[PDB]
């Protein structure tokens, strides 16, 4: 019934303005019940809460905003009341901001408190969406195969290398899907200059050697790289 | 900056219950919650001792002084996850502890393989040098790599990745070593170390 | 930087109105100095003075006998109770409590106003001092009057808990 959607650009660039809405499906932002804002996971990393907000005012205000003081310098918090939409403005990203970014929904003593309300619990969360910040520019992977033994255990395997490419992803597939058993590819590697990097392993017998040979099919949709290589031992 | 103190890691085995801390919290807008991992954070309980609906009892709140406490008695496959608690502050802003990674035990001792790979012709072409390492296959999920020449070991180009489960339920790590063709072939051998609880796997090439 | 004296009930979220007066009533035991209480209590919405406060009473003599307090300039009180009533049936909001607004200065300044003419109907001398009410009824230590057509009763205390000369 109660549901959080959020929405945005899953990669935005660095010192640009970070924006995401969220889309609220089975309450009422109007509601005096409670706040709504966002909370922050970088990867890998714990949560942090980012802020919230409620229309519903007293004698002397029209509404209440609450930030996290670091991040209250480059964050904007907003609510659509009547089109049931959450929002959040981030100016001046960096790669520190690169996190999944949930849509909150704010319990605690909300509805009727003394001097201010105190929202203290994320009630109801969203599915999140995961932001990239980069200050790097799209190219395409250096494909170089991996040549494996001539003369371990029977079975022998030999892998492709994607080498530096931004941004994600690349999909490997051995012989254009002719093998499915004994067939794997490795995730990719942050690289210090912002870029990306992978490999696969495929497991083959000595005796196809000769006549028989292999051939990996790589494929990148932003550069525009569909290049294979075969692959030989010495 | 700040946050509220909880335990890095805990581990149970299925029937027994465990009980995580979290230190910081002066009132008792006391929260806790339950993240699976490739998964959103679900609220397992608010106000120190209530839970939410369609949670099971087994979940139990706690706050002696300033020390919050979580109770999860009688554990089984679903209750690994990460434990995150959370709680008011000041006047009106949120903190958070820094989770506790829990682990359901009964899921025998795995050990890993390696393949480790030489550059290629072609790469060495455009005056590059880079030496993979491929870690696969073990249980528990947390390994350390360190790379070596011939005996010596290497402390520049390292550039080691986090771990992740693989359809075996086994997880899988990579690490990815870039230098120059000329410390390559100067340096006869070139040693790649992968430890395991422990005990070391070793992988050598040299041209 | 102001006072807030606590109240009871409602209903007006709003009076907002001024001090005329106040009823006085001393007791006994005299000691050395005499000590003066309130005891209705204090006057809304009159007749003020022209130039500083007017001072009479029925018998000054008489301990037993009530005191008039006519002041020259008007102290604001600004009285609220929780007032958000749009969900039904409880409210929502703040609670905070039923209270009555006065500037510390402001009442501080007019009560020095009284003390100085209570110096001279009394032959100087001065060692006034404002303590609480001796009872009776409820309405006689809890400040009894009309605002806003209603009547209601609230404490005061932190309004005459000073020591003047
Ligand atoms: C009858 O008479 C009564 C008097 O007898 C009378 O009562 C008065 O009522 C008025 C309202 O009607 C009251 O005024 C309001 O008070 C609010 C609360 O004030 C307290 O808190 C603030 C903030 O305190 C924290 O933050 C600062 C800055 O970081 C720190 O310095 C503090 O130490 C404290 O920090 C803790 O919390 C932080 C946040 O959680 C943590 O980060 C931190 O680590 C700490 O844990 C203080 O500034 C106040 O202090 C002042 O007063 C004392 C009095 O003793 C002085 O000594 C002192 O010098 C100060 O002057 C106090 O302690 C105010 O928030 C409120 O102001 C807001 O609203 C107006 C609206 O017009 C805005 O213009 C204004 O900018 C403020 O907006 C911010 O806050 C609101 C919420 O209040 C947000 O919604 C809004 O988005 C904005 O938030 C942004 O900034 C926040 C920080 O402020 C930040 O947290 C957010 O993240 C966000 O980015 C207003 O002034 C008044 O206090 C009453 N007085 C009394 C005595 O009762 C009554 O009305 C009369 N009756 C009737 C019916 O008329
Ligand atoms: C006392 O307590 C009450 C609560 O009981 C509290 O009231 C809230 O006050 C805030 C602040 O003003 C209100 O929020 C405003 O909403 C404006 C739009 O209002 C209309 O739409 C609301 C939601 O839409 C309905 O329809 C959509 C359809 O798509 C649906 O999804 C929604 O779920 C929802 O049903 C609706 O709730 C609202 O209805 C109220 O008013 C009607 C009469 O008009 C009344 O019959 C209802 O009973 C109800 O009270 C209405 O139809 C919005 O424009 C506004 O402003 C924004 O923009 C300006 C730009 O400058 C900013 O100034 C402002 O801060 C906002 O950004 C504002 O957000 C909230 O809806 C109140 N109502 C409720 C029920 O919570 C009071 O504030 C408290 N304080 C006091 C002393 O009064």
């Amino acid at each position: 019934q109660p549901q959080l959607q959020e929405s945005g650009p899953t990669l935005v660039e660095a010192s640009e303005t970070l924006s995401l809405t969220c889309a609220v499906s089975g309450d009422s932002t109007a509601a005096c019940n409670s706040f709504w804002g966002w909370v922050r996971q970088p990867p890998g990393k714990g949560l942090e809460w980012v802020g919230s907000l409620s229309h519903c005012a007293s004698y002397w205000n029209r509404g209440w905003t609450y930030h996290n003081p670091s991040l209250k310098s480059r964050l904007t918090l907003a609510l659509d009341t009547p089109k049931n939409l959450v929002f959040l403005k981030l100016n001046s990203v960096t790669a520190a901001d690169t996190a999944t970014y949930y849509c909150a929904r704010f319990g605690g003593e909300v509805l009727r408190y003394t001097d201010w309300p105190k929202p203290a619990w994320v009630d109801l969360w969203g599915r999140g969406t995961l932001v990239t910040v980069s200050s790097a520019s799209t190219k395409g992977p250096s494909v170089f195969p991996l040549a494996p033994s001539s003369k371990s255990g029977g079975t022998a395997a030999l892998g492709c290398l994607v080498k530096d490419y931004f941004p994600e992803p690349v999909t490997v597939s051995w012989n254009s899907g002719a093998l499915t058993s004994g067939v794997h590819t490795f995730p990719a590697v942050l690289q210090s200059s912002g870029l990306y990097s992978l490999s696969s392993v495929v497991t083959v017998p000595s005796s196809s050697l000769g006549t028989q040979t292999y051939i990996c099919n790589v494929n990148h949709k932003p550069s525009n790289t569909k290049v294979d290589k075969r692959v030989e031992p010495k | 900056q700040s946050a509220l103190t909880q335990p890095p890691s805990a581990s149970g085995s299925p029937g027994q219950s465990i009980t995580i801390s979290c230190t910081g919290t002066s009132n008792n807008f006391v929260s806790w919650y339950q993240q699976h991992a490739g998964k959103a954070p679900k609220l397992v309980i608010y106000d120190v001792n209530k839970r939410p609906s369609g949670v099971p009892d087994r979940f139990s709140g706690s706050k002696s002084g300033n020390t919050a406490s979580l109770t999860v008695s009688g554990l089984q496959t679903d209750d690994e996850a990460v434990y995150y608690c959370g709680s008011l502050v000041g006047n009106w802003d949120v903190i958070f502890g820094g989770g506790t990674k829990l682990t359901v035990l009964g899921q025998p001792k795995a050990a890993p393989s390696v393949t480790l790979f030489p550059p290629s012709s072609e790469e060495l072409q455009a005056n590059k040098a880079t030496l993979v390492c491929l870690i696969s296959d073990f249980y528990p999920g947390a390994v350390t790599v360190a790379w070596k020449a011939d005996s010596s070991p290497v402390k520049a180009g390292v550039e080691t990745t986090t771990p992740s489960k693989q359809s075996n339920n086994k997880y899988a790590a990579s690490s990815y070593l870039s230098l120059t063709p000329e410390q390559w072939k100067s340096h006869r051998s070139y040693s790649c170390q992968v430890t395991h609880e422990g005990s070391t796997v070793e992988k050598t090439v040299a041209p | 930087d102001t006072i807030t004296l606590p109240c009871r009930p409602a209903p007006p979220p709003h009076c907002s109105s001024n001090i005329t007066g106040l009823i006085l009533t001393r007791d006994g035991g005299n000691s050395n100095n005499e000590s003066e209480i309130f005891r209705t209590q204090l006057l809304l919405n009159g007749s003020l003075a022209e130039e500083e406060v007017v001072i009479r009473s029925v018998n000054f003599t008489d301990n037993a006998k009530s005191i008039c307090v006519q002041l020259n300039t008007s102290v604001e009180i600004n009285c609220t109770r929780p007032n958000n009533n749009t969900r039904p049936g409880e409210i929502i909001g703040d609670i905070r409590q039923a209270h009555c607004n006065i500037s510390r200065a402001k009442w501080n300044n007019t009560l020095k106003q009284i003390a100085s003419k209570l110096r001279e109907q009394f032959g100087n001398n001065k060692t006034i001092i404002f303590k609480q009410s001796s009872g009776g009824d409820p309405e006689i230590v809890t400040h009894s009057f009309n605002c806003g057509g209603e009547f209601f009763y609230c404490d005061s205390t932190q309004l005459f808990n000073s020591t003047w000369f």
